[PDB]
């Protein structure tokens, strides 16, 4: 399944690479440690609402 | 839009207005980073000059996280045809950049594969805007949204009178009378992917609005993300 199965756990982009699932983020995000979590870098990270 | 609720305190910041010279909002547009609109191309042809609103939740009333910026580059898709409303995809580069706050952020823009096999295939979008609330009544001065169903290609082909492109899809309830409207064209449609909302679509058109058999039509926007990064490095 990879990618098929709950995204092949990326918080966002998910994509196969020899049979095995490949993490990454949008602009304004670093992926983490896990290679699969998506931090933003700033106080406004693209497609968050502002609730503060 | 017609049925949804108001959007709350922060809740639709990549929402941008376009307004004409007598400061009315004509049409919506999606926030894609400080110095970026996303919007329909038919828009462009509803106003001679126009300049663009953020931050904007109630358009009778002062929140003090409003500001115009006017508009430095109009990018059109060459490609658009008012025949068939094919292409309707527009990029503003802004004259002063935004600077993100309360109610004032961009929406996500995603890979078109990912976006294609899992946003495109979650159950519903969201829409937004400052449109009608009615087919023929007035349009909003409270900035609403909308939860939006994807709908089967087919079945959006055949309740369309016109014709549905590759470049266009379609999302909203058969029966239920929710639908984007008149005013909100341009603007976002949306998909939340583990709390984080990405751009899918751009309010394109409709028969109507909330109609019976009928489909809110939206700008496949996976489609152009290549067309979009090349004109965001204007
Ligand atoms: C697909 N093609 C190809 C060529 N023409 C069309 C076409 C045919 C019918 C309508 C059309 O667009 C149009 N859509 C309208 O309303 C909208 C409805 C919806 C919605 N229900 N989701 C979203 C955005 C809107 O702008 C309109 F108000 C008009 N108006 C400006 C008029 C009105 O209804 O008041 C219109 F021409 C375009
Ligand atoms: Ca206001
Ligand atoms: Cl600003």
């Amino acid at each position: 399944k990879l990618c098929s199965l709950d995204n092949g756990d990326c918080d966002q982009f998910c994509h196969e690479e020899q049979n095995s699932v490949v993490c990454s983020c949008a602009r304004g995000y670093t992926l983490a440690d896990n290679g699969k979590a998506c931090i933003p870098t700033g106080p406004y990270p693209c497609g968050k609402q502002t609730l503060e | 839009i017609v049925g949804g609720q108001e959007c709350k305190d922060g809740e639709c910041p990549w929402q941008a207005l376009l307004i004409n010279e007598e400061n009315e909002g004509f049409c919506g547009g999606t926030i894609l980073s400080e110095f970026y609109i996303l919007t329909a191309a038919h828009c462009l042809y509803q106003a001679k000059r126009f300049k663009v609103r953020v931050g904007d939740r109630n358009t009778e009333q002062e929140e003090g996280g409003e500001a115009v910026h006017e508009v430095e580059v109009v990018i059109k898709h060459n490609r658009f045809t008012k025949e068939t409303y094919d292409f309707d995809i527009a990029v503003l580069r802004l004259k002063t950049p935004i600077t993100f706050r309360m109610n004032v952020a961009p929406a996500c823009l995603p890979e078109r594969d990912w976006a294609e096999s899992t946003l495109m295939t979650q159950k519903t979008g969201i829409v937004s805007g400052f449109g009608r609330t009615h087919e023929k009544g007035r349009q909003s001065t409270r900035l609403k949204m909308l939860e939006v169903p994807y709908v089967d290609r087919n079945s959006c082909k055949l309740s369309s009178s016109f014709i549905i492109t590759q470049n266009m899809f379609c999302a909203g309830y058969d029966t239920k009378q929710e639908d984007a409207c008149q005013g909100d064209s341009g603007g976002p449609h949306v998909t939340r992917f583990k709390d984080t909302y990405f751009v899918t679509g751009i309010v394109s058109w409709g028969e109507g609005c909330a109609r019976k058999g009928k489909y809110g039509i939206y700008t496949k926007v996976t489609a152009f993300l290549k067309w979009i990064d090349r004109s965001m490095k204007t």
